Parts: C-alpha cells; structure tokens; sequence
DNA sequence: GATCGATCGATAAAGTTTTTTTT
DNA sequence: ATCGATCGATC
C-alpha cells in the first residue's frame, strides 16, 4: 500500500536518533565503522530489538521477509548522507538480526511456525561450493519485445510464464547477455548435533540456502546454530515418497555465528561482538600502560582455582603464541608454543585446560580413549553413489589451538603418536593415502 | 436420504452434547462433562475432542452407534458440520478433528479383508523406523492467473494438485495453478511403520507390516518401539499419474482391471493402507498428605527402615542409598567450572549373597535408570563406539548404558573383567559430567549426567580382615581416588544369623504372606522425594571454620609417613564432604546447614576409612 | 459448436571389485 | 519410433 512509504520515515527517526545505555550513539558509530571495512553488514541489538518491535511484532511475526525489504532501502539514506557515492560501489546492501528468545530444536516445528522468523541449531554435513545464481532475470522473446526488465528469482520454483504482455502463443522464453549481475549460493544441508537430545535415536535433515555475502562462513563438521525465516516450496513433485498433498522444506538465513559455549547467560557472550570500536579501543591502551600487568593478569586468568604460580604463567603463555617468522628461500620457523602439565591424580589439573577452552576463540577436546589415530588430523571418506574420493579433515584441521588429552590410553599410544609428533617436528603435515597428493596448513 | 440420515445423526450427537452421561450427583462425577469439555478448550486452546464408544452406545441403545462404525469413512465430514454449528451458540481460525477412543474389541494386524473398507477397528502392535515433520494441504486457495486467481476450491484429493473447476466469470478454466502460501492453512503429519507384538508370532515366519499416518495433534505422541494402540478408520491409496516424474512376479494384476478411465490408459494400482486419528501407548489430600508427612519427626529412621523387604540388616549401607536415590545440588561457580552433581557409591561383598537384592531394587524403584551388566567390552555399550557406513554414511552416534542414564540412576558391575582400556574411559566419566569422542568423525559434545553404581569382585570371593582392602580392590589406584567410600559388606557363619534370615526368606517366598508392614508405600514415598529436590539449601553457618580442622585432622592420618601410599585423601573429596552434607539435610527438609547436621557427615567416611586403615 | 485430422512432443537404459576401519 | 494430446480447420 502506501502507509508502509511512512513506516520507513517512523524507523529511521525510532532508530538513528537515539542508542541506548546513555548516549554515546553506538548503532550510529557501528555504521561507519562497517562502512570503512567496505563488508555489506549490520546489526540490530536485542534491547533495541525489544524496543523496536512495540509496534513491530505484529511486523516481524506476522510478516518477516517484506517488512525486511522495505527495511533495506531506508540503511542506504541512513547511510547515504554519512558517505556520500557509496552506491557507486556494489549498489547493494542488506541487514542481519541478532539473537532471539527461543531455543528451538529440531524437532519442534509445526504449521504455526512457517512464514515468520526462527532459530535453530545443528551441525553441518556434506557441502557444495559455490556457484553464481542469475537473480535477475532478463527475460527474451523472440519477434516481440526480448527485454522483459531484470526479473526477481526465487527460491527452487523457476518462476517463468509461457506468454504476458506481447501475445498468447507458445513461443518460449530465452536468454541474452547483457549487464545481469549475480549473487552467489551454497546449499548447506544441516544435520542435528547430537547435544540437547534425548538420546538413543536417529538425526534429522534439514536443507539451507544462504545468500550473497553470507557465503562459506562456515567450516564441514563444525557446530553452528542460524537465525533465519521459515519458506515452503510446494514443488508438487517427490520421488523418494510417492508423489501426495506434501510440500518441502527450505529454511533461507539472514544471519550465522559460530558455536557458543557455557550457555548459561542472560544478556551477553552468546552474540559474537568481537567488536572492539570505541569504548574499548580507546580504554586498552592505559590498560597496557602500567607497570604489574604481567604480574596482575596471570594471577587473575583463571579465578577459580588458587594454585601454584608457574602453571599460570604457562598456560597463560600458551594461548598468546609466539609469531610464524618466514624468511626467504630456506627453512621455516616455527611459531608455536607447546605445553605439557604434569599432575597428581587430583589436584586441578583437569579444570585449567577445561576452562581455557572456553576463553580461546576456537578450541577442540579429542581426550582419552576413542581418539583414532587418523580421525584427528585429516581423512578421506569415502564417495557417494556418483562422487569422488574427496578430503574431510576432522580435529586438527579444524583447531588452530586444539586441546588434546594424551595421558596413558596405552592400547593406543603405539597407534595415534605417530602421528601427532610431525604435527610439530616437520609442522604442516598432511598425507596422501590413496588419494591426492597435497599439503594442508595448521599452525 | 442419507442426507436426512446425516442430518439425523448430527442433532442426535448434538442433543447428545446437550446431555451429559453422568450416573452421580455431587458424590463426585460433575455433571455436563462435554459442556466442560468446551470451557477447557476455550482456555487453553487446544482444537480437540474426546469422545468415547460407551456413552454413545448408551444413548440411542446401538441404534446409531452401529450405524457410523460402517459408514464414518463418509460420515466423518457429517459430523463436524454440526459441532461447528453448536459451538458458536454455546462458545465464542478454528480447524478440529474427530477422536474417538476405547472401543471393546482389540485386533491383530492379520484379520484385515473385506469388512475393513469404512469401519472403526482398535489395533495393537509395536513400531519402528519413525519419519520426519512436514506439512500437507486440504484445501487450497490457487486458480488460474487468466482474469482472477481468487478461486477457492477445497478438499484436495489423493492426487488433486490442480484445483480447476468452477472459476468465477469465463476466464481460462484449467489453464494453470498458483499455490498461494497465505490463505490455504495447512496440517501438519508423519508417516510410520508398525510390526506386531512378540506373543502372538507361531515362529521365525518373516512377521509381516503395514503402514499408518498421524493426522492432528497426534504427531510426536507415537515415541517409536513401545506397545501401541490406535483408532482404526481403512483407506486404500494409489498414486501413479500426475504432473512430474513419469509414472519380480504379477503383483498388481489386479491393477489390468482397473484400466480405462477418462484420462489416459494406464495401469491403476491399489495397495492397502491405514489411517489414525488417535493414540495411545499402555506400557486434593494427597497433594495434602505431603504436608502432613512432612510434619513427622522421625522420618530419616522412618525411611531407612522402609527400602526393601527383600532384605534385612546391613543399616549402614541402607543410608547410603537413600542418598543415591535422591539427588544433591548442582549449581556451582560462574564462568568456568561446574563442579560435581551427584555421589557415586560402591559395595564390594562375596557374590551369591545379599549384594546382588539392591540391584533388583532399584531399578524399578527408579525414574528411567537402566541396568547393564557391563561385559560387552568390545563392540559398544558400556564403551562408546560410533557404527560403520550404513544406508547413507558412518560416523553417527550410538546408544550405551551413560547416555540415556542423563538424570539417571545406571547400575553396572563385575570391575575385574573389563579390558584394560575402559577403564580410564569411564574413569574420564566419572570426574566430570561429559565424554568426548573423535574416533573417524567431528569431535562431539555430549554431556551424560550420570551417577554411576557398582558392585563389583574380591580377588578371591573372601575378604581377608587383617590387611587393608587396597589389595582386595583389583583395579588400579587412581579410580578409588576419584571414588567415594563404600562400605563393604561384610559376611560370617552364626548360629542365629541364619535361623532368623530362613524365617525373613520363607513368608517372602509364600505366595500370599504378606504380614510384613513396611510404613510407607511405593508410590508414596516415590512421589516425596519428588517434593524433596524441589529446594536448595546452602550452608550459611560458621561451621565451616568447624568443618576446615575436621580435615585437617583427617588428612594427617591417612598420611602414616612422607613415603606412605598414594591413597591420600585430598582436597577432591571436600566437594563430597559436604555435596553429601547438604543431601542429608534435604532429606529432613531443612534449607540451611547446622554443625549438628554434619556429625553423620565425618563419621560416614571416617568409620569406612578406617576400614581401609586397618 | 463439434468432430476429425495432423503435427509436435515426450517416452522407453544398466550396477556389484578396490579400499576403509574393526573384532 | 510410436503414441497421445492439443490445436486448427471444416462442415
Ligand atoms: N587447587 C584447587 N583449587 C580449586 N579446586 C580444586 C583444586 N584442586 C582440585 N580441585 C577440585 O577437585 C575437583 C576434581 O577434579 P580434578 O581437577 O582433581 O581432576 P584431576 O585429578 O585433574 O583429573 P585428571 O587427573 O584426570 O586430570 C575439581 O572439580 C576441582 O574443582
């Protein structure tokens, strides 16, 4: 209609005006920023979010994804007057939403659920790459008028006509050339990881589409959770049951953040800020201007355990890391750093290594007995009824600052350690067992 | 003139809805119950019926009850026409479902011919192999984009994925579709298989299936591999022909039959099918009675006393399963650590004896916990073993006797026979609440709250006195460490002992002598403890400068020199020291923790650690 | 408006030796 | 290559 040309003018006020926690204008300083970084990315903060769905939830609920597209074209003029000619690169831009308060499986979802927006998690399994989708389709007569305009495609439907506006023959549609841009794809399907589950049972399939610059954010194998809407696609065609009044399943994301730990929280580190802009950047450095700090942070690293000093001194040290110092036509540096404790059966040395996984940025806990001796660097799984031996690593591949437990699983000591003492020696290691001949990088 | 006879049935029901089937008058039994019916579902909104054989074979006396068990394949959109007329005038988006439940008979899957086309028939059997979540459609809202597409027809068929007849002015009949995704409301529906139940096969002779659908609410109920029932209404399916793909022995012979239709030549199927609408799975004062029997004073010797009848004696270890029986606390520090949850008790004793009674016991006594012997030490189970590529990849998880013991109580036993690499592998189980597993996959987090019980051997069936047990224990050191005390049972030949157990074992082995009283029942003291882990109490006294020398005390003693034996008592078992300590005192109702309350507390280990110190 | 004839489009295919962990 | 369905033309 026409109110909704006013909408855009009530949010830009209800948005730009005014960021919460006294002043300071935070959602207006995390504009410009993204706008340096040239990235096509926003946020939206929850208690933001909580006050911008007073007369937005029955927007958001009732109707998710073109509430959304009128919403995108009012950030290009919240942005436009702030850097001018930002349109004559990439023309586009498009928003992400944060957090949300529910926490969904995969089990549970009915008819009520489909149209709006929704959570869920999981893991991903096998993937594609990425090819360009055509997103505006240019569509071409023969006799008559070939340019028909840049259409907008959707989803797995193959929107087209046999005849509109020039005649009514069963003359078809075709393609041309000219000035038709493309946005990329990349079909994750998803795969319930087996944690909040009642045990036992089988997993669950999904299918994921993501869109334009949300592309390979994620990694084969690691854990992810997605904030996206629900879509159908009644294709009226299936072959794996007989072909019945069903419809399929899509689920498109908006947005997709890494696997989160100790969820335990109510306001905080469940969304990646990461974000160190201005509260933060301009406080570190008096931080880092004082005269102890080495002799204050390892003592105040992990609080929950009062200790002797010198493990905190080096596991502190771990994590900080050394530097990969390449030279020139010749033999590499290492640049790594590599502990090793030694405990009494029941002092606290189970717990340093347990909470450093948390307070890295991504780790992995392969311990004690069941740790294949291959299954921890990479490996080949096998093809598919018309696929390729392909390469799918598993820990060490994934882990840049992996955590392993190789205490005395002695039935296996003489199977997996020969293959974890060239993950330093000769650093970079990867094999060729029947298959390609190539070398992995994991520092 | 059925159509005056499906008018008859709906005010007859209707009428019915306006009477109740009540046969008591404030002794119980409110009248009006359907009216009840309608004044719940207005609250909670739940868009069902419960509707019942009896009391409408009650009403007309078999006259129309026997009439819709041959016809409600038709009747069934009669029926809810009338409802929806009633619950406006009676009641103020609104979709419903027909439930009927609990006829007489019950049936097996092998009797299923020619009477079962439109009728109602109750079905046993067990299920497997379960199916996902998706939507179906009923009703559409597409039409041709001719002129108008805001043609509304209904009721899709088995097949009819295009809606074309009747447009409104004379646009392009039949000349396309758009499935518009606002207006046609959907439901949503799984597909299962069944298989019969064991007691009923003659032998090995392929026991053979069929297949069901769940329509309404229905979904999810039907938790796979249990004995199941279901309502009963027959259908028969083919889909062959339609818009997309193209469409052994003679099966479908019949089908030759069933050619020439209108539409193209083909070759028709049928093959038989089956419909639900409703399951089920067999297999105040009291609310009251908890605050009376709260208010008792006695009731920590009142329980003790109360446990199994299947035994008699041995006080000690009475207590200590009570405590494993309920839970402790487990809310701990913030940002890092989560501490212990539970204790984890054993009792070593000669086998053939009274060890063998409590793990009977429990797991009955007990919400969900399973028993495992723990011999299986090479495929899965007890170890944890993902399983190789099977229809359509490897690397899936497995089950096993930890993880579904998540807020359970599991029981395993016999120590002395497992390998010599599990032993770290519940040993990492043990210490804290999750296992860890990257064998040819992802590494996986999965977090088995458990609490583990064990029985296990001596190294020669008798217990030697003079020495201490770290012999007799038969394992290595570090997992006793990482255990709690156990009070071992102990055993002797006397003249009296066994006279009084023969009278304890003969009217326990009658048939019907049951003089025995214990003073509380099962179920009511299952469901106190359901009233006990309702609380948290926390220590709030200064006797934790009382509790500090009591160790202190204590570590000095187990320590019998600077080259004395690793089996010292370190700051891990202080987390017990008072995880037991708090137990206890829920058990008594009491939310905060006096230094009287601990007595019981030092001793516990102390009298069982001078078991292990001579 | 209905019936008949002609033209165009859609419909039919098949498997079972090497290699991985595992017992 | 054959069969079926749809469209156009003629009666
Ligand atoms: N110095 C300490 N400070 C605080 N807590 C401690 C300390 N030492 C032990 N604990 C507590 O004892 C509990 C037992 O875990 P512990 O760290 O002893 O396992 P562990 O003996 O290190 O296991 P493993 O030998 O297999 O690594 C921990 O939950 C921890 O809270």
């Amino acid at each position: 209609p026409n109110v909704s040309r006013t909408i855009a003018r009530e949010l830009k006020s209800f948005l730009l005006e005014y960021t919460d926690e006294t002043g300071r204008s935070v959602y207006g300083a995390r504009i410009r920023t993204l706008g340096e970084m040239n990235s096509e990315s926003l946020e939206v903060n929850y208690r933001h979010l909580a006050e911008s769905k007073a007369i937005l939830a029955l927007f958001l609920a009732k109707c998710p994804e073109e509430m959304l597209k009128i919403f995108d074209l009012v950030a290009m003029e919240a942005t436009e007057l702030h850097y001018p000619d930002y349109a004559r690169i990439h023309s586009e831009i498009h928003v992400r939403i944060s957090d949300f308060p529910t926490i969904y499986s995969l089990r549970e979802l009915r008819e009520s659920n489909l149209s709006s927006l929704v959570r869920v998690t999981g893991v991903v399994t096998r993937r594609t790459g990425v090819f360009p989708q055509l997103k505006y389709v240019k569509f071409n007569c023969l006799k008559c008028g070939s340019i028909l305009g840049p259409f907008f495609q959707d989803s797995n439907e193959e929107i087209r006509i046999s005849f509109c506006t020039n005649c009514k023959s069963k003359g078809p549609f075709r393609v041309n050339g000219e000035k038709t841009v493309y946005r990329n794809y990349q079909r994750v399907t998803l795969q319930e990881a087996p944690g909040t589950v009642p045990p036992g049972r089988l997993p669950r399939h999904r299918e994921v589409i993501l869109l334009a610059d949300l592309v390979d954010v994620s990694k084969p194998g690691e854990e992810v959770e997605v904030t996206g809407i629900y879509k159908n696609n009644y294709d009226g065609n299936l072959n794996a049951k007989n072909g019945f009044p069903v419809f399929a399943t899509i689920i498109e994301a908006n947005s997709i953040k890494r696997r989160e730990g100790n969820t335990a929280n109510e306001g905080e580190e469940g969304l990646d800020v990461f974000s160190w802009t201005e509260e933060e950047e301009r406080e570190f450095r008096k931080i880092s201007r004082d005269r102890g700090i080495i002799d204050k942070i390892i003592s105040s690293m992990a609080p929950s355990i009062y200790g002797h000093r010198d493990i905190k001194t080096a596991v502190a040290c771990s994590l900080f890391g050394g530097v990969p110092k390449n030279v020139n036509g010749k033999h590499s540096i290492r640049g790594d750093i590599n502990v090793l404790l030694l405990g009494d059966p029941g002092t606290a040395k189970s717990q340093i290594l347990k909470y450093v996984e948390k307070t890295a940025h991504r780790a992995v806990f392969a311990t004690g007995q069941g740790a294949s001796a291959v299954g921890l660097t990479a490996s080949v799984r096998k093809d598919p009824i018309t696929k390729e031996w392909t390469l799918e690593g598993g820990a060490l591949v994934l882990a840049d600052k992996g955590v392993c437990l190789i205490d005395e699983f002695d039935k296996m000591n003489d199977q997996d350690r020969t293959s974890i003492h060239e993950a330093m020696e000769q650093q970079s290691i990867s094999i060729s067992k029947a298959g390609i001949v190539t070398t992995l990088q994991a520092r | 003139v059925d159509d005056v006879t499906g008018e008859k049935v709906r005010e007859a029901f209707e009428q019915f809805l306006e009477d109740f089937s009540v046969q008591s008058t404030d002794t119980g039994e409110v009248e009006k119950v359907y009216r009840a019916q309608i004044e719940f579902m207005k609250i909670y909104d739940l868009n069902t019926i419960y509707i019942d054989y009896q009391h409408l074979s009650m009403r007309e006396n078999g006259a129309l009850a026997m009439a819709i068990s041959e016809q409600y394949y038709r009747f069934l959109p009669f029926l809810q026409k009338g409802l929806r007329r009633v619950v406006r005038k009676y009641a103020p988006e609104r979709v419903f479902q027909i439930s009927f439940f609990n006829l007489p008979t019950v049936h097996r899957i092998r009797d299923i011919r020619s009477e079962k086309i439109g009728s109602l028939l109750s079905i046993s059997g067990t299920v497997t192999r379960t199916s996902e979540v998706r939507p179906e459609l009923y009703k559409a809202s597409f039409t041709c984009d001719m002129c108008r597409a805001i043609v509304d027809n209904v009721e899709q068929s088995f097949k009819y994925t295009e809606p074309t007849f009747c447009p409104n002015p004379s646009c392009e009949n039949r000349a396309f579709w758009t499935l518009n995704v606002t207006r046609s409301r959907f439901l949503d529906w799984q597909k299962v298989r069944i298989q019969e139940n064991a007691n009923e096969i003659p032998t090995g002779s392929m026991p053979r299936t069929l297949d069901v659908i769940l329509r309404g609410d229905s979904v999810e109920r039907a938790k796979p591999g249990d004995r199941c029932k279901f309502t009963g209404v027959e259908i028969v399916v083919p889909d062959v022909t339609q818009l997309g793909l193209p469409g052994k022995t003679t099966e479908g012979l019949n089908s030759g039959v069933t050619g020439l239709r209108s539409l193209g030549v083909r070759d028709l199927t049928y093959k038989i099918s089956f419909l639900a609408c409703h399951v089920i799975s067999i297999g105040s004062d009291e609310i009251n009675e908890l605050k009376e029997m709260v208010k008792d004073e006695h009731i920590y010797d009142k329980l003790v006393r109360s446990i199994a009848p299947a035994v008699f004696g041995h006080e000690a270890v009475k207590k200590g399963i009570l405590l494993q029986m309920l839970g402790g606390v487990h809310k701990s520090t913030v940002e890092g650590i989560k501490l212990r949850g539970d204790i984890n008790i054993c009792v070593v004793g000669d086998p053939s004896t009274s060890k063998s009674q409590f793990l009977k016991y429990v797991v009955g006594f007990a919400p969900r916990s399973v028993y495992t012997s723990g011999k299986a030490s090479s495929a899965a189970g007890l170890t944890a073993a993902v399983v190789r590529d099977e229809e359509g990849g490897d690397y899936t998880i497995e089950a096993g006797a930890l993880m579904l013991a998540d807020n359970g109580i599991c029981c395993i036993d016999e120590f002395d026979k497992m390998d010599i690499s599990d032993q770290v592998a519940i040993h990492e189980a043990m210490e804290q609440q999750t296992i860890s597993i990257a064998k040819a996959g992802i590494h996986a987090t999965l977090n088995a709250r458990t609490s583990i019980l064990a029985a296990a051997n001596p190294v020669g069936g008798r217990y030697n006195r003079k020495l201490s047990l770290r012999g007799n224990l038969n394992m290595t050191a570090p997992i006793m460490s990482r255990f709690d005390l156990f009070f071992v049972i102990l055993d002797d030949c006397n003249e009296k002992i066994d006279t009084e157990l023969a009278s304890h074992i003969v009217d326990l082995h009658m048939k019907r002598d049951e003089a025995i009283e214990p003073p509380f029942s099962a179920e009511q003291l299952r469901r106190y403890i359901k009233y006990a882990r309702t609380f948290k109490p926390i220590l709030t006294k200064e006797a934790r400068s009382y509790l500090v020398e009591k160790y202190k005390e204590l570590r000095k003693d187990d320590a019998q020199g600077f080259s004395r034996s690793s089996y010292r008592i370190t700051v891990r078992q202080l987390e017990s020291m008072i995880r037991l300590s708090e137990a206890i005192a829920r058990a008594n109702c009491v939310d905060e923790i006096t230094p009287s309350f601990i007595a019981e507390a030092y001793d516990l280990l102390r009298q069982s650690i001078i078991r292990v110190d001579v």
